C-alpha cells in the first residue's frame, strides 16, 4: 500500500531471481565494494609494506606477479590494530603503500559474510523451509573470521592476518606452524578429521546412492537422465545400499534411515571446522599446540629424540628465516 | 533361542580384544617406568 | 508433564526441551544449575587455595580466581603481595556452602515441587506469551543486576576499595573517592572505535572511570527494572520481536555471545580491571617490555639509543608511530598503543623522553620489564612456557590466555547457540519447524525464477 | 626363562576358567556340528 | 556339489562380519598391518635407523608414537625377516625397522582385498560397484606416497613414518624440500579434499532442511521408513533456495551424487600424480622468471621468494637431526637466519 | 648409560676441589630450577641478556670463574656483573634480597648448593646448553 | 534382521559371560603388566632401556650404516 510497504515487499520477495532480502541489503554492497576493490588491487595495486620496516612487498600482477604469486598484501605492522580508511591518509598513494586495500576488502567481506550467513536463513524463513542451513555455513563463516579478524586481534596487528592470495596464503600457514605448532593443535587434528570425514562420507554417500540407482535409462544415455527435477519416488534404493553397506563392514554400523545419514553427513565437517576454527582463534591468543620437545630423557638424562623434536626442528628452521628484517631482539613476542 | 556360542563373530571379537587388553595392561605398565 | 518420546515429540537427547511449558520443573533446572556454578566458584576457589603459595607470584600459578578477588581489593598489599590468605577462603567457603542451599532448591523443584507454577500462584506463574509477565521478570532481574554494580561501588568506595596498579607510590589496594560520574566521559566511552589505539571500552584505564561507569549501570539497571515492571512491550517491539520461550532464550545467547567476546579482549588488552600483579603482563605489555630491557642493558653497554639505526633503517631502539609519537622499534612498533604503570613514567608529552630514558630508570622498572618480558602470554596447551620452539623446562601459561581463548570459544558456541535457537524459534511461531507440508509446499506455488 | 612362564600362566589359566565354565556347552556344540 | 561350490557357499554365508573369498586376503593383511602398526607403536625403538624413540615403551605418547622407516643404508630392501639383513631374527628385524616394510606391504595387500571385498559384496547384492572406483582414490595415495615415493627416492627411509607425529615431519618435509604447496596437483588435491567436505555439509544440511512434515514430533528422524517410495526432503525447495542464495542449485539429485563422489576422488588421484612427480625430485620448485628478477633487483619481494626463504631455512636447520645417517656438520655460522633471531 | 657418580661429580672450588652431589641433591636442584631459574633460564641461556649465559665457558669466563659450586652460590648471594665490578643485587635473584626476590626467601644453603650443582651438570647432559637463543 | 549370532547385549547382560570375564579380562590384563614389569618386552624387541641408550664408549646415536650384517653392528652398539 504505503512506498515503504511496497518496498519491504521487494527486498522480502521470493519471486526475485537473487533473493534480496534485509541481509542482503547489507550484503550485496559490502561484497560488492570488497570484490572490486580486491579485483582492482590485484592487478595493479602498488607494492605493500607489510612488515613496517620499509620492505613493500610486491602482491599485484603488474608489478612481477603470477596468479599464484600475487596476493593483496595485508597492511602495515607499523599500523597495527588501527583502522586505516581511505580518509585517513595524506594520498591514495599512501594509502596503498601502508596495504589500506586489504583493510577495506577484509571488512567489507566480513562484514558481507555474515550477512550472507543472515541471508541464507531470512530465504528459508520466507520459503517455509526449517533455518539451519545457516548453522552449516557458520563453520566457513568461523575460519575466516578466524583467520582475518580474530588471529591479528590476538597478535596485535592486520599485517598477521591471512594475505589474500595463494602464496600469500602459504606463507601464513608456514609461519603460523613455526610460531603455535598448530600440527600438534588437537582442535587443528578435529579439523583435518573433519575435512579428510567429510570427503570420506561425500565418496562413499554419493557412491552408494550411484550405486544404487534404479534403472531408468538405457546404456546409450546418462543415467541421471532416469532422474525427473521434481519427481516425488525416490530415484535409489537405499535399502540395496543399507544391504551392501551393512555387508561391508557389519549391519549395525550402516545407517538405514536417511534422515540421520543425512544429519551426520551435516554435522561431521560442520563441527570438524568449528573445531579448527577455534584452534586458529585460540592460538590468536598464543595457546599453542602441544610441545614434547625433549619429553623424553634417558637414564642418566640426555635428551632421546622423538618425531616432535624433528618436527621441532622444522619449525625453528621456519622461524629463524620469516620476516628475517623485522626482529630486533631475541624473543619473538609480536 | 538357543544360538551357537562360537562363530566367527566369537573369533573376530576375540582376535582383536584379547591382544588389546593385553596391549593395555602392557601400557598401563609402562606408566610406572622411571628412568 | 511426559518424561519421553512419544508423549512430548523430543527425544532424550533433547530432553531438555520438555521443559519448555513445565514452569516448575524449568524453574528447578534453573535453580540447581545455579548451583551448579556457585558450587564451581567455591571449590575452584578452594583448590586455588590449598594450590596457592603466596610468595609466587598469582599468573605463575594457573590462578583464574584468586586474581578477581585480588582486584577487588582482598587480601592484598602494595604490588599485590597477598597479605591475608583467609579472605579468598571465605570467598571459597560461602560460595560452597550457598552451593549446598541452591542445590538442595533446585532438586527440590526439578523432582517433587509443582510441576507448573501458574495455577499456583500468579506472581511467580508465568505464561512466555505473557508480555507484561516476561518484562516482570526482566525487571525485577535488572533491579538486582544494579544492585551488584552498586555492590562494586559499595566495595569500592565504603569497604576498603579496590587494587589499583595505577597508584602513585606503587600500585596497592586505594579507595576510590571521586568516581566520575560525568557522563561525558562514561558515554563517550562507548563511542570510541573498537581499534587500535581507541579500545572501544577496552581502553578503561583508572579505576576512577569504572566505579562511575558503575555508579551509572546501577542507577540504569535499576530505572529500566522499574520501568519493565509497571510497563508493557510497545507495538513495535510486538511487532518486531518472536514472544516464545525459545525465542527468549536465543535473544540471551546472543546477549552472552557478545559479553563472552568481550571478555576475552577485555582480559587480553586491558591491564586496569586486570592488573599485571595478578593476571601477568598482556601480550602488548611482554613485547614492549623486551623493548624496553634491551634499550636498558644496551644503553648500559654504552649504545647510543636515540641515533642507533637497525638493520633496515628504522631505529633500533627508538622510532616513531605513523602519528609521530616516539614508540619502541622493532616489531613492537605495533604495540605503541600500550600504557603501563611501569612504562608511563617515562613517557612525555611527545612520546619516549630521552632524559627519562637516560636518566629516570628504576631498577624497579629493570626488574618488572624482565619479569614481564619473560612471562609473555606465550605458552603451549600442555602448559609449556615461551615460544613454541623453546624446551620443555618451563611450566607456565598465562591466566589471560586461558581466560580469553576459554570465553572466545564460549561466545563464538553461544553465537552459534543463538542462531540455531533464533531460526527454530522463528520457523515454530510460523509453523514449519517439523519440516514442510507436503500438501501446502509454499514452493510449489511460486512462480519460477527464469 | 621364568620370565615367560610367568607371563604366560596368566594367560593359561584364563584358558582354564572358560574351559571350565563353558565347556560342557562348547562339547555340545561341536558335537552337533559333527 | 563341488568342493569349490561347497567353500564358496561357507565363505558368503550372511554372517555378523562377511568374508567372502576377499576375505581370504583381506582379513589376514589388515590384521597383520594393524597388530604390525600397534606392536611398533607400543615396543619398538628407531633408535638404531633414526637415532629416535618411538613407542610407549620409550615413554613416546600418542602423537609420537610411530612405526619408523627403515635405515637408509637398506636401500628399498623389501627386508623380509628371512631376508639378508635380519636373517630370520625377529629382534634385530624389529631393531632395523623390518616393521614398517611389514605394514606397508600388508597394508598395501589389504587395501587390495577391501576393494576386491566392494566389488564382491557389490556383485552379491547387485549393486553397481561405485564403492570400490571411489576407494581407487585412497588406493592411489596410498600407493604414491608410501610405495612410489620412497622408491624413486634413496631408500625407505624417506618414505612416511606410520605415526602422528611421523606423517607431521612427512608433511614438513615434503613442504621444505619440495615445496609441495606450490605444486598445482597438490592445489587441486586440496580443492577436492575442501569441496568434497563443503558438499557433505552442504548437502547434509540442505536435506535436513528441506524434510518434508512426515511425522507429528519435534524429531524429524522418526518421519522415515526405509521402504518408502516417496522423497523425504523437497527437491524442489532446495532447488530454489540455492537458485536465489548462490546463483545456481543442483535439479539432477543422481548428477549431485556423483558430484559427490567425483570431487575428492579426482582430488587425491592429482595429488597422487604430484607425489609421484616429487618421487623423482620432479618439483614445482620455484619460479625462474621471479628467481632471476630477485637475483638481479635486491628491491623485488613476494610472497613466493619469501616462501623460498623459508624452505631454505627449514632445510639447514633440520637436515642433520632428519637425516643422521649423512652426518651433517653443519656449523652454527653456516646457518641461515634473519636478524635477531 | 647411568646417571653415574662422575657424571654427579662437580668442581667445588677454584682450588682444584671436587664434590659429587647425590641423586637426590641433583633432583632437588633441578626441582628448584625448573620452578624459579627456567623462567629466563631455559636451556642454560639468558633470555633477558645472552651475553651472560650458563654455558660452562660463560661460567668460566666470569670474574672470577663461576664453573665451580662455590662461585655460584656467592654469585646467587650476592649477583655481580660479569667481570665482577657491579653489584647487581637489585638487578639479580639472591637469597640476600628477600624484600625484592621473594620467590627465593624459602630457599636454604642447601637448596642453593643443590641448584648451583645443577647448573654445572646440566651442561654436560645436553650439547644445546648455553647456546643461542634460537637454537 | 538377525544374521543368525546371539545379540551382544543379551551375551554381556548374562551372568555366564561376567563369570567368565571377570576372570579372563583381568587376566590379559595383568599378563601385559607383567610382560612390561619383568623386563621381558625389552628384551623381546630389542628396545632400549632408560640406561642403555647410550654406552660409556658410545655417545651417539647408533645410526645402522652397513646393508648386510646388521647383528654385528648392533652387537657393536651395544
Ligand atoms: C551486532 C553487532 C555487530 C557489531 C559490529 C561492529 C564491529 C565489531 C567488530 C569490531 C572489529 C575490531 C577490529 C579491531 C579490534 C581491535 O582493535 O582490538 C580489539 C578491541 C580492543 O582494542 C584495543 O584496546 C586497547 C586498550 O588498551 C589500552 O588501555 C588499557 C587500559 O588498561 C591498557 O593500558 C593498554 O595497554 C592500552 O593499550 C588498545 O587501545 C589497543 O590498541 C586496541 O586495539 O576490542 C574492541 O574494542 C571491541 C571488542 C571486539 C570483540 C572481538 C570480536 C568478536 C568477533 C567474533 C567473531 C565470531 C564469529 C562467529 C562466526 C560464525
Ligand atoms: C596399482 C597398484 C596396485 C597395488 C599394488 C600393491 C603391491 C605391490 C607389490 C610390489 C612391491 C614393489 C617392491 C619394489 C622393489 C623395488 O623396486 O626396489 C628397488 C630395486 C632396485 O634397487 C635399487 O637400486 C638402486 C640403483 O642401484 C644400481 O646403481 C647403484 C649406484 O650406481 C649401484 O651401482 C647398484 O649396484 C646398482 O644396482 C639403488 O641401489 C637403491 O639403493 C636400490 O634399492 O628395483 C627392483 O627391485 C625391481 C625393479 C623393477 C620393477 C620395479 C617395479 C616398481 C616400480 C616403481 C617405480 C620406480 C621408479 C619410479 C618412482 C616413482
Ligand atoms: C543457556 C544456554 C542454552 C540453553 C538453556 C539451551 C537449551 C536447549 N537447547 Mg541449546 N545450544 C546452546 C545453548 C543453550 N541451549 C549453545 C551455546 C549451542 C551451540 C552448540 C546450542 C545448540 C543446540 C542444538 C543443536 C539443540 C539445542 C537444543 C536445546 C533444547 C534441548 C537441549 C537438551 O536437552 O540438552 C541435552 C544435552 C546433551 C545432549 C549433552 C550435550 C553435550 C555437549 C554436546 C558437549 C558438552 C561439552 C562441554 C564443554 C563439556 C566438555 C566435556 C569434556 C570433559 C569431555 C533446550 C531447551 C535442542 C533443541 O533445539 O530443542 C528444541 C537441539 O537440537 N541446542
Ligand atoms: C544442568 C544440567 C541439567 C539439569 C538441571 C536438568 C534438569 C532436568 N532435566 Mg535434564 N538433561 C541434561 C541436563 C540437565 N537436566 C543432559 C546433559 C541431558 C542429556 C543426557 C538431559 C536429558 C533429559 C531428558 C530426556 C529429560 C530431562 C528432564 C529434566 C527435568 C526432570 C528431572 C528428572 O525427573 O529426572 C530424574 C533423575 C533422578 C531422580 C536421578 C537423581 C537426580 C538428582 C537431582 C541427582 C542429584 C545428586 C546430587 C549430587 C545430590 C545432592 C543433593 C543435595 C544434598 C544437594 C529436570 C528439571 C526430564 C524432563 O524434561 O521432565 C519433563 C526428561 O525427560 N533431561
Ligand atoms: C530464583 C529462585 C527461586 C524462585 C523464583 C522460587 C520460587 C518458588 N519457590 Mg523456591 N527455593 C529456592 C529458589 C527459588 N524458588 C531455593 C534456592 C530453595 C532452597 C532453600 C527453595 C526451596 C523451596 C521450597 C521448600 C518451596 C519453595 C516454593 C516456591 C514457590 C512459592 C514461593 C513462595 O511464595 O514462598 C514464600 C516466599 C517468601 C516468603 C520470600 C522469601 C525470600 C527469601 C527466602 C529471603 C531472601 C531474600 C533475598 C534477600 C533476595 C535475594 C536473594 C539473594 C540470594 C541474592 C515459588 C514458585 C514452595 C512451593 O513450591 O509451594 C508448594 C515450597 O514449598 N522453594
Ligand atoms: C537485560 C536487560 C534488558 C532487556 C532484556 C530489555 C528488553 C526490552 N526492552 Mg529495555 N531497558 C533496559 C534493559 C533491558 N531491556 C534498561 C536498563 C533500560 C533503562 C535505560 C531500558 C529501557 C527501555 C525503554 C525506553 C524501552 C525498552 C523496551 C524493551 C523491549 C523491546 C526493546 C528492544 O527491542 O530491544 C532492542 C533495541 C532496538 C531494536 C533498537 C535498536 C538499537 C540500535 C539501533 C542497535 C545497535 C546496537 C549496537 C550494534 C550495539 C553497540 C553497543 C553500544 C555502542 C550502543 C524489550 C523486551 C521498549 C519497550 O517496549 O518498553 C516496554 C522500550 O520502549 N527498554
Ligand atoms: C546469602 C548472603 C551471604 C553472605 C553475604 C556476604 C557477606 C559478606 C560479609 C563479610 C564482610 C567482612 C566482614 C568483616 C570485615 O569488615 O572485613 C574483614 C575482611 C577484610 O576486609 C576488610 O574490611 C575492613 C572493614 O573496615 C576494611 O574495609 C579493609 O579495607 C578490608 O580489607 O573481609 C574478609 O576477609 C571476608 C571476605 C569478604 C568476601 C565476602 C563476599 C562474598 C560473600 C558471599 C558470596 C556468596 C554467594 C552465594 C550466592
Ligand atoms: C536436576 C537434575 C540434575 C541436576 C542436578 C544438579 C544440577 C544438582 C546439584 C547440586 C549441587 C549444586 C550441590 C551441592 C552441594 C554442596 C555441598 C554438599 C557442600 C558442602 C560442604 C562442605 C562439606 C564443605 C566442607 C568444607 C569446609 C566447610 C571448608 C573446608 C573445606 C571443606 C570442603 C572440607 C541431573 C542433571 C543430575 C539429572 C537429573 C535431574
Ligand atoms: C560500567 C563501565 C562502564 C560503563 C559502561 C556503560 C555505561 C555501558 C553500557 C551499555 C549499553 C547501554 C548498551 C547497549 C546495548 C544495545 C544493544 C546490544 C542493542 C541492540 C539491538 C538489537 C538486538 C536489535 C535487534 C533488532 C534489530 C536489529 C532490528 C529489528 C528488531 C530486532 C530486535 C531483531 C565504562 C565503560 C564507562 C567504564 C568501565 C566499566
Ligand atoms: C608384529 C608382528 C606380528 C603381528 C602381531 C600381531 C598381528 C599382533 C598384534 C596385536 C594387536 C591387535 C594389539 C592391540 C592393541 C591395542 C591397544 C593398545 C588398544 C587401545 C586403545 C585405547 C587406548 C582406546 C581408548 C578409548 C578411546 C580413546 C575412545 C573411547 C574409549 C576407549 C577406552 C575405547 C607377527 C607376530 C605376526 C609377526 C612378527 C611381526
Ligand atoms: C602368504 C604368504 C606369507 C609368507 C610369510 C609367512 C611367514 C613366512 C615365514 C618364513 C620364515 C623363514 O624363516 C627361516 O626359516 C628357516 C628354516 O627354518 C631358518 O633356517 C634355519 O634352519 C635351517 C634348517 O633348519 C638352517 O639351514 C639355517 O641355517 C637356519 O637359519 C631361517 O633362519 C629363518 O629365517
Ligand atoms: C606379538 C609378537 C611379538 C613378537 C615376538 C616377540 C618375541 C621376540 C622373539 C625374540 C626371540 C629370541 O630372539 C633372538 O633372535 C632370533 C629369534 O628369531 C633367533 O635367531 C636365530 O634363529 C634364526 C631363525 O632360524 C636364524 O636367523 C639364526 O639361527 C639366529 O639368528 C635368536 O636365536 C634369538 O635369540
Ligand atoms: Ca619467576
Ligand atoms: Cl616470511
Ligand atoms: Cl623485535
Amino acid at each position: 500500500a504505503s512506498l515503504w510497504e511496497q518496498f519491504c515487499q521487494w527486498v522480502t520477495s521470493t519471486n526475485n531471481r537473487i533473493y534480496v532480502g534485509w541481509f542482503g541489503t547489507l550484503m550485496i554492497p559490502t561484497l560488492l565494494t570488497a570484490t572490486t576493490c580486491f579485483i582492482i588491487a590485484f592487478i595493479a595495486a602498488p607494492p605493500v609494506d607489510i612488515d613496517g620496516i620499509r620492505e613493500p612487498v610486491a602482491g599485484s600482477l603488474l608489478y612481477g606477479n603470477n596468479i599464484i604469486s600475487g596476493a593483496v598484501v595485508p597492511s602495515s605492522n607499523a599500523i597495527g590494530l588501527h583502522f586505516y580508511p581511505i580518509w585517513e591518509a595524506a594520498s591514495l598513494d599512501e594509502w596503498l603503500y601502508n596495504g589500506g586495500p586489504y583493510q577495506l576488502v577484509v571488512f567489507h567481506f566480513l562484514i558481507g559474510i555474515f550477512c550472507y550467513m543472515g541471508r541464507q536463513w531470512e530465504l528459508s524463513y520466507r520459503l517455509g523451509m526449517r533455518p539451519w542451513i545457516c548453522v552449516a555455513y557458520s563453520a566457513p563463516v568461523s575460519a575466516a573470521t578466524a583467520v582475518f579478524l580474530i588471529y591479528p586481534i590476538g597478535q596485535g596487528s592486520f599485517s598477521d592476518g591471512m594475505p589474500l592470495g595463494i602464496s600469500g596464503t602459504f606463507n601464513f600457514m608456514i609461519v603460523f606452524q613455526a610460531e603455535h605448532n598448530i600440527l600438534m593443535h588437537p582442535f587443528h587434528m578435529l579439523g583435518v578429521a573433519g575435512v579428510f570425514g567429510g570427503s570420506l562420507f561425500s565418496a562413499m554417500h554419493g557412491s552408494l546412492v550411484t550405486s544404487s540407482l534404479v534403472r531408468e535409462t538405457t546404456e546409450v544415455e546418462s543415467q541421471n537422465y532416469g532422474y525427473k527435477f521434481g519427481q516425488e519416488e525416490e530415484t535409489y534404493n537405499i535399502v540395496a545400499a543399507h544391504g551392501y553397506f551393512g555387508r561391508l563392514i557389519f549391519q549395525y554400523a550402516s545407517f538405514n534411515n536417511s534422515r540421520s545419514l543425512h544429519f551426520f553427513l551435516g554435522a561431521w565437517p560442520v563441527i570438524g571446522i568449528w573445531f579448527t576454527a577455534m584452534g586458529v582463534s585460540t592460538m590468536a591468543f598464543n595457546l599453542n599446540g602441544f610441545n614434547f620437545n625433549q619429553s623424553i630423557l634417558d637414564s642418566q638424562g640426555r635428551v632421546i629424540g622423538t618425531w616432535a623434536d624433528v618436527l621441532n626442528r622444522a619449525n625453528i628452521g621456519f622461524e629463524v628465516m620469516h620476516e628475517r628484517n623485522a626482529h630486533n631482539f631475541p624473543l619473538d613476542l609480536a | 533361542v538357543t544360538y551357537p556360542i562360537f562363530t566367527v563373530r566369537w573369533l573376530a571379537v576375540h582376535t582383536l580384544a584379547v591382544p588389546s587388553v593385553f596391549f593395555v595392561g602392557a601400557i598401563a605398565a609402562m606408566q610406572f617406568i622411571q628412568r | 508433564g511426559g518424561r519421553d518420546l512419544p508423549s512430548t515429540g523430543f527425544a532424550w537427547w533433547s530432553g531438555n526441551a520438555r521443559l519448555i511449558n513445565l514452569s516448575g520443573k524449568l524453574l528447578g533446572a534453573h535453580v540447581a544449575h545455579a548451583g551448579l556454578i556457585v558450587f564451581w566458584a567455591g571449590a575452584m576457589t578452594l583448590f586455588e587455595v590449598a594450590h596457592f603459595i603466596p610468595e609466587k607470584p598469582m599468573y605463575e600459578q594457573g590462578l583464574i580466581l584468586l586474581p578477581h578477588i585480588a582486584t577487588l581489593g582482598w587480601g592484598v598489599g602494595p604490588a599485590g603481595e597477598v597479605t591475608d590468605i583467609f579472605p579468598f577462603f571465605v570467598v571459597g567457603v560461602l560460595h560452597l556452602i550457598s552451593s549446598a542451599v541452591l542445590g538442595l532448591g533446585g532438586i527440590y523443584h526439578a523432582l517433587r515441587g509443582p510441576e507448573v507454577l501458574e495455577e499456583y500462584s500468579s506472581f511467580f506463574g508465568y505464561d512466555w506469551k505473557d508480555k507484561n509477565q516476561m518484562t516482570n521478570i526482566i525487571g525485577y532481574h535488572l533491579i538486582l543486576l544494579g544492585c551488584g554494580a552498586l555492590l562494586l561501588v559499595f566495595k569500592a568506595m565504603f569497604f576498603g576499595g579496590v587494587y589499583d596498579t595505577w597508584a602513585p607510590g606503587g600500585g596497592d589496594v586505594r579507595v576510590i573517592t571521586n568516581p566520575t560520574l560525568n557522563p561525558a566521559i562514561i558515554f563517550g566511552y562507548l563511542l570510541k572505535a573498537p581499534f587500535g589505539g581507541e579500545g572501544w571500552i577496552i581502553s578503561v584505564n583508572n579505576m576512577e572511570d569504572i566505579i562511575g561507569g558503575h555508579i551509572w549501570i546501577g542507577l540504569i539497571c535499576i530505572s529500566g527494572g522499574i520501568w519493565h515492571i509497571l510497563t508493557k512491550p510497545f507495538g513495535w517491539a510486538r511487532r518486531a520481536l518472536i514472544w516464545s520461550g525459545e525465542a527468549y532464550l536465543s535473544y540471551s545467547l546472543g546477549a552472552l555471545s557478545l559479553m563472552g567476546f568481550i571478555a576475552s579482549v577485555f582480559v587480553w588488552f586491558n591491564n586496569t580491571a586486570y592488573p599485571s600483579e595478578f593476571y601477568g603482563p598482556t601480550g602488548m605489555e611482554a613485547s614492549q617490555s623486551q623493548a624496553f630491557t634491551f634499550l636498558v642493558r644496551d644503553q648500559r653497554l654504552g649504545a647510543n639509543i636515540a641515533s642507533a639505526q637497525g638493520p633496515t633503517g628504522l631505529g633500533k631502539y627508538l622510532m616513531r608511530s605513523p602519528s609521530g609519537e616516539i614508540i619502541f622499534g622493532g616489531e613492537t612498533m605495533r604495540f605503541w598503543d600500550f600504557r603501563g604503570p611501569w612504562l608511563e613514567p617515562l613517557r612525555g608529552p611527545n612520546g619516549l623522553d630521552l632524559d627519562k630514558l637516560r636518566n629516570d630508570i628504576q631498577p624497579w622498572q629493570v626488574r618488572r620489564a624482565a619479569e614481564y618480558m619473560t612471562h609473555a602470554p606465550l605458552g603451549s596447551l600442555n602448559s609449556v612456557g615461551g615460544v613454541i620452539t623453546d624446551v620443555n623446562s618451563f611450566n607456565y601459561v598465562s591466566p589471560r590466555a586461558w581466560l580469553a581463548t576459554s570465553h572466545f570459544v564460549l561466545g563464538f558456541f553461544f553465537l552459534v547457540g543463538h542462531l540455531w535457537h533464533a531460526g527454530r524459534a522463528r520457523a515454530a511461531a510460523a509453523g514449519f519447524e517439523k519440516g514442510i507440508d507436503r500438501e501446502t509446499e509454499p514452493t510449489l506455488f511460486m512462480p519460477d525464477l527464469d | 626363562d621364568w620370565r615367560v612362564i610367568v607371563v604366560v600362566s596368566p594367560l593359561l589359566i584364563a584358558a582354564t576358567w572358560a574351559a571350565i565354565n563353558i565347556g560342557a556347552a562348547a562339547i555340545r556344540q561341536l558335537q552337533d556340528v559333527l | 556339489r563341488g568342493w569349490f561350490d561347497v567353500l564358496d557357499d561357507w565363505l558368503k554365508r550372511d554372517r555378523f562380519v562377511f568374508i567372502g573369498w576377499s576375505g581370504l586376503l583381506l582379513f589376514p593383511c589388515a590384521f597383520m598391518a594393524l597388530g604390525g602398526w600397534l606392536t611398533g607403536t607400543t615396543f619398538v625403538t628407531s633408535w638404531y635407523t633414526h637415532g629416535l624413540a618411538s613407542s610407549y615403551l620409550e615413554g613416546a605418547n600418542f602423537l609420537t608414537v610411530a612405526v619408523s622407516s627403515p635405515a637408509d643404508a637398506f636401500g628399498h630392501s623389501l627386508l623380509f625377516l628371512w631376508g639378508p639383513e635380519a636373517q630370520g631374527n625377529l629382534t634385530r628385524w624389529f631393531q632395523i625397522g623390518g616393521l614398517w616394510p611389514f605394514v606397508a606391504l600388508h597394508g598395501a595387500f589389504g587395501l587390495i582385498g577391501f576393494m576386491l571385498r566392494q566389488f564382491e559384496i557389490s556383485r552379491l547384492v547387485g549393486i553397481r560397484p561405485y564403492n570400490a572406483i571411489a576407494f581407487s582414490g585412497p588406493i592411489a595415495v596410498f600407493v604414491s606416497v608410501f610405495l612410489m615415493y620412497p622408491l624413486g627416492q634413496s631408500s625407505w627411509f624417506f618414505a612416511p613414518s606410520f605415526g602422528v607425529a611421523g606423517i607431521f615431519r612427512f608433511i614438513l618435509f615434503l613442504q621444505g624440500f619440495h615445496n609441495w604447496t606450490l605444486n598445482p596437483f597438490h592445489m587441486m588435491g586440496v580443492a577436492g579434499i575442501l569441496g568434497g567436505a563443503l558438499l557433505c555439509a552442504i548437502h547434509g544440511a540442505t536435506v535436513e532442511n528441506t524434510l518434508f512434515e512426515d511425522g507429528e514430533d519435534s524429531n524429524t528422524f522418526r518421519a522415515f521408513e526405509p521402504t518408502q517410495a516417496e522423497e523425504t526432503y523437497s527437491m524442489v525447495t532446495a532447488n530454489r533456495f540455492w537458485s536465489q542464495i548462490f546463483g545456481i542449485a543442483f535439479s539432477n539429485k543422481r548428477w549431485l551424487h556423483f558430484f559427490m563422489l567425483f570431487v575428492p576422488v579426482t582430488g587425491l588421484w592429482m595429488s597422487s600424480v604430484g607425489i609421484v612427480g616429487l618421487a623423482l625430485n620432479l618439483r614445482a620448485y620455484d619460479f625462474v622468471s621471479q628467481e632471476l628478477r630477485a637475483a638481479e633487483d635486491p628491491e623485488f619481494e613476494t610472497f613466493y621468494t619469501k616462501n623460498i626463504l623459508l624452505n631454505e631455512g627449514m632445510r639447514a636447520w633440520m637436515a642433520p637431526q632428519d637425516q643422521p645417517h649423512e652426518n651433517f656438520i653443519f656449523p652454527e655460522e653456516v646457518l641461515p637466519r634473519g636478524n635477531a633471531l | 648409560v647411568e646417571l653415574t657418580e662422575s657424571t654427579r661429580t662437580i668442581p667445588l672450588d677454584e682450588a682444584g676441589g671436587t664434590t659429587t652431589l647425590t641423586a637426590r641433591q641433583f633432583t632437588n636442584g633441578q626441582k628448584i630450577f625448573v620452578d624459579t631459574c627456567t623462567q629466563c633460564h631455559l636451556q642454560g641461556k639468558t633470555k633477558t641478556n645472552n651475553n651472560v649465559s650458563l654455558g660452562l665457558a660463560d661460567l668460566a669466563g666470569a670474574e672470577p670463574r663461576r664453573d665451580n659450586v662455590l662461585a655460584l652460590v656467592e654469585f646467587l648471594k650476592n649477583p655481580k656483573s660479569y667481570d665482577g665490578e657491579d653489584d647487581y643485587s637489585e638487578l639479580h635473584p639472591n637469597i640476600s634480597r628477600p624484600d625484592i626476590y621473594p620467590e627465593m626467601r624459602n630457599y636454604t644453603e642447601d637448596d642453593i648448593f643443590d641448584v648451583a650443582g645443577y647448573t654445572l651438570i646440566a651442561p654436560k647432559l645436553d650439547e644445546r646448553w648455553g647456546g643461542t637463543i634460537y637454537f | 534382521g538377525t544374521t543368525g549370532e546371539r545379540p551382544f547385549s543379551d551375551i554381556v547382560t548374562s551372568i555366564r559371560y561376567w563369570v567368565i570375564h571377570s576372570i579372563t579380562i583381568p587376566m590379559l590384563f595383568i599378563a601385559g603388566w607383567l610382560f612390561v614389569s619383568t623386563g621381558l618386552a625389552y628384551d623381546a624387541f630389542g628396545t632400549p632401556r632408560p640406561d642403555e641408550y647410550f654406552t660409556q664408549t658410545r655417545q651417539e646415536l647408533p645410526i645402522l650404516q652397513e646393508r648386510y650384517d646388521i647383528n654385528q653392528e648392533i652387537q657393536e652398539f651395544n
